[PDB]
């Protein structure tokens, strides 16, 4: 598995790990 | 930074909670 | 943001939030 | 199932974590 988080893959991780407030 | 810990490498879901507002 | 998880997406995701054990 | 609730439509954290062993 590539397990590698970059651009828009890194925002949808962020996304789903933190919520709607997401991140800085 | 956020990129170099889970881009270039590989990241937890522990790190990446490290960056939530 | 795409925020769909499909095929290695989401097998990445579940190895994200579930650890190494993974998913059934 | 899972790739319904992931891939067809958008799925939380929390819903993951139902499938996780």
């Amino acid at each position: 598995v590539n397990q590698h988080l970059c651009g828009s893959h890194l925002v949808e991780a962020l996304y789903l790990v933190c919520g709607e407030r997401g991140f800085f | 930074g956020i990129v170099e810990q889970c881009c270039t490498s590989i990241c937890s879901l522990y790190q990446l909670e490290n960056y939530c507002n």
